């Protein structure tokens, strides 16, 4: 089937920035594409349609070129609102396949995370199961990992986590994982550790502690 | 490849139900939607209804609704219908088609399948009579003549396929509740009597298989 | 409903209008002796990938039109609305002799007291022939599709008599009247 | 002005049929050219298109769901339905039904690359799990601490610290799907170590619960 590569799919910028998207397919696609900015809990936006057409009551900001197999969206000024996410839709072929994504949040100087074990509650271990959860709080970039031990031993497949949204003021990240072991597991171990990897550390930095 | 294989022939008497299959392959059978068409002798092309080939889901033709019956089979990727109180009206070509990925259940076409003959009637199956044609005491015409037979269809070829060129097999033609069928082969006149020229004409409806070599009068 | 109409049924430009207006839900397909159609164009003129450029499906709304090896019915196909109808459909060189052959009847057919006589007009064009069997009704006469290759017609008439009916006459023939008649007997 | 609305069920079991419709005003079925499309997306995913009916009752369906998906308009009732049948775990999404433009006409004649007006989205969840609440464990130790609103379904499930007084480092992040079918987020707080009450609420099982952390 019909593919459309968004490039890039992630990036930095500054307020009254210029930054440029682009939308790949593999066949040739006319001038049927449109793209959208959606923003979390609100549906996507229509911005530039027909390729190059721009929208009613949409911004300047916003232009849209390209034909063919490749066009590309360019915000002259970034204003604070375009700080989300924008898709591309071709309506040539069916299905009206539609991209990627591309993230675009804010530019801000490296912010290495601040590493927050926790054990598992009691309260907890008396219903069979035991939660360790580990906290990196007000990072940057939003890529980072989180690698559980327990006594040396390199956990995978039985952790979880969650990230939050770059805050309003802080502009930065928080990742909240989550280790869940059987009680019976988690008794017998005792050295459990967590350790995080993020471009803001000279090293990798492990925050354990002891049953 | 996709491919959609049709069951072979059937002879009903009218009031008899027959039931049909249409086995795919080359592709996801639970993707698509198969539809049946009918095809009177005259050449016309009726819509029957269509399957939905995942759910099961159906719809019919208000014509042939009552009478016509849909099934399908997931483990063995096969289409069918149940054709009920049948006439002579139904003595048609039954073929079974395909439709195109996000149209839905509606069409084009893309593929169809063999396509099967049915022939509806009270006449009772006769085996046919093969008969060697050779000319009358620098290309020859032989031949062979498949009279007095029911129903259709007949198969019949040359040297076991070997002869393709110069052959000619015309439709068969009804003679009250009964088939004849001819064939003829332009070969050069060296090739026989000198090498041998027979001509194989099977029967399916009574199993019957005869081969007939053209020797000279 | 939405009635489908071809037009002409025998004679590239093919007519196919309907009853109700509809979008350009409109497939055509071709379909050759002895095995079932081909997918040509789908809805709204679209060359099913594989077929020659020389095909194209203009039209919309309730008229349309469709402009060796294209010897066969063409049939359209309304993708509109249910019942899916099509048409009546369609079937679509220099002249040539037909070579006659006469036969006389097998030994295994005298055995059971038949007796036919056939005669082959093979590759001739056009298919308009007339066959005078002519003896010193009781005839059947078939004629084949139109040759996909050499485009040319042929035909086998079977005179069908009685073992004493063909044992009281010694002399059969077969005249062919095609664009001074071909004879043959024995 | 040109208006959508998704309607459907919020939940729905394995296997069974999901019956989605979408209300709008500003525009009739009537008009030429225009058309009314599908749109999903999964918690966190990307947008996928579904399906889009048009005026003319033309109808295309996602290759992936061409025999799951069906969809239908209302001309007279102003709506578009779809219908999706045997659904799973992975159908669970938020559903959008935008409005296409139709082409520019000529006395009937066309001489609508986007989706202009989307819908306000519909949230479904495809799970066969029953209603239960949450249990809150404390996230006990400048200096952080939290509660981990475990096991419970379906979301959403509002997190609160102190009253209100709380907001100041409070990171509430937001659910994850475990192998049981249950959810599980966790709410933590960063404050002055010197310095040294989640007001949880889970609407559906009426399950509140205002626990402290030592």
């Amino acid at each position: 089937a019909l593919q459309l590569t968004q490039s890039p799919s992630s990036l930095s910028a500054s307020v009254g920035d210029r930054i440029t998207i682009t939308c790949r397919a593999s066949q040739g696609v006319t001038s049927a594409l449109a793209w959208y900015r959606q923003k979390p809990g609100s549906p996507p936006q229509l911005l530039i349609y027909d390729a190059s057409s721009l929208e009613s009551g949409v911004p300047s900001r916003f232009s849209g070129s390209g034909s063919g197999t490749e066009f590309t969206l360019t915000i002259s000024t970034l204003r604070p609102e375009d700080f989300a996410t924008y898709y591309c839709q071709q309506l040539h072929f069916y299905p009206h396949t539609f991209g990627g994504g591309t993230r675009v949040d804010v530019r801000r100087t490296v912010a290495a995370p601040s590493v927050f074990i926790f054990p598992p509650s009691d309260e907890q271990l008396k219903s069979g199961t035991a939660s360790v959860v580990c906290l990196l709080n007000n990072f940057y970039p939003r890529e980072a990992k989180v690698q559980w031990k327990v006594d040396n031993a390199l956990q995978s497949g039985n952790s979880q986590e969650s990230v939050t949204e770059q805050d309003s003021k802080d502009s930065t990240y928080s990742l909240s994982s989550t280790l869940t072991l059987s009680k019976a597991d988690y008794e017998k171990h005792k050295v459990y550790e967590c350790e995080v990897t993020h471009q803001g550390l000279s090293s990798p930095v492990t925050k354990s502690f002891n049953r | 490849g996709v491919q959609l294989q049709q069951s072979g022939p059937e002879l009903v008497k009218p009031g008899a139900s027959v039931k049909m299959s249409c086995k795919a392959s080359g592709y996801s059978f639970t993707d698509y939607f198969m539809h049946w068409v009918k095809q009177s002798h005259g050449k016309s092309l009726d819509w029957i209804g269509y399957i939905n080939c995942y759910t099961g889901a159906t719809n019919y033709s208000q014509k042939f609704k009552g009478k016509a019956t849909f099934t399908v089979d997931t483990s063995s990727n096969t289409a069918y219908m149940q054709f009920n109180s049948l006439t002579s009206e139904d003595s048609a070509v039954y073929y079974c088609a395909r439709t195109s990925i996000g149209y839905g259940s509606s069409p084009p076409f893309p593929y169809w399948g063999q396509g099967t003959l049915v022939t509806v009637s009270a006449a009772k199956t006769t085996p046919p009579s093969v008969y060697p044609l050779a000319p009358g005491s620098s290309m020859v015409t032989l031949g062979c003549l498949v009279k007095g037979y029911f129903p259709e269809p007949v198969t019949v070829t040359w040297n076991s396929g070997s002869l393709s060129s110069g052959v000619h097999t015309f439709p068969a033609v009804l003679q009250s509740d009964l088939y004849t069928l001819s064939s003829s082969v332009t070969v050069p006149s060296s090739p026989r009597p000198s090498e041998t020229v027979t001509c194989n004409v099977a029967h399916p409806a009574s199993s019957t298989k005869v081969d007939k070599k053209i020797v000279p009068r | 409903e939405t009635t489908v109409t071809q037009s002409p049924a025998s004679l590239v430009t093919i007519r196919c209008i309907t009853s109700t207006d509809i979008d350009d839900d409109m497939n055509w397909y071709q379909q050759k002796p002895g095995e079932p159609p081909r997918l040509l164009i789908s809805d709204g003129n679209t060359l099913r990938p594989g077929v020659p450029s020389r095909f194209s499906s203009s039209g919309y709304g309730t008229d349309f039109v469709f402009t060796s090896e294209d010897v066969a019915d063409y049939y359209c196909l309304q993708s509109d609305n249910l019942p899916y109808t099509f048409g009546g459909g369609t079937n679509l060189r220099a002249d040539a002799a037909p070579t006659v052959s006469i036969f006389p009847p097998s030994s295994e057919q005298l055995t059971s007291g038949g007796a036919s006589v056939v005669c082959f007009l093979n590759n001739f064009y056009p298919k308009d022939i007339n066959v005078k069997w002519k003896i010193d009704n009781g005839v059947l006469n078939s004629w084949t599709d139109q040759d996909s290759k050499d485009s040319t017609y042929s035909m086998s008439s079977t005179l069908t008599l009685t073992k004493d009916e063909y044992e009281r006459h010694n002399s059969y023939t077969c005249e062919a009247t095609h664009k001074s008649p071909i004879v043959k007997s024995f | 002005r040109i208006t959508l609305k998704e309607s459907g069920p919020p939940l729905v079991k394995p296997t069974q049929t999901l019956t989605l419709t979408c209300s709008f005003s500003g525009f009739s079925l009537s008009d030429f050219g225009v058309g009314v499309g599908w749109i999903r997306q999964p918690p966190g995913k990307a947008l996928e298109w579904l399906a889009i009916i048009y005026s003319d009752d033309d109808k295309r369906y996602s290759p992936s769901l061409n025999t799951r998906l069906t969809i239908t308009k209302d001309t007279s009732k102003n709506q578009v339905v779809l219908v999706m049948t045997r659904v799973s775990p992975v159908d669970t999404a938020t559903y959008f039904c935008a409005h296409r433009r139709g082409p520019t006409t000529l006395f009937g004649v066309p001489i609508v690359n986007a989706m202009d007006v989307w819908g306000q989205g519909i949230t479904v969840t495809i799970s066969s799990t029953s209603t239960k609440g949450p249990s809150v464990f404390p996230l006990a130790p400048a200096a952080a601490l939290g509660c981990l609103v475990k096991d419970y379904f379906p979301e959403p499930v509002t997190v609160s610290w102190n009253s209100g007084a709380l907001t100041s480092g409070v990171h509430t992040f937001p659910a994850v799907l475990q192998s049981s079918g249950l959810y599980s987020l966790s709410s933590v707080v960063t404050v002055p170590s010197s310095s040294l009450t989640c007001n949880v609420n889970h609407k559906p099982s009426n399950t509140k619960v205002d626990k402290r952390v030592e």
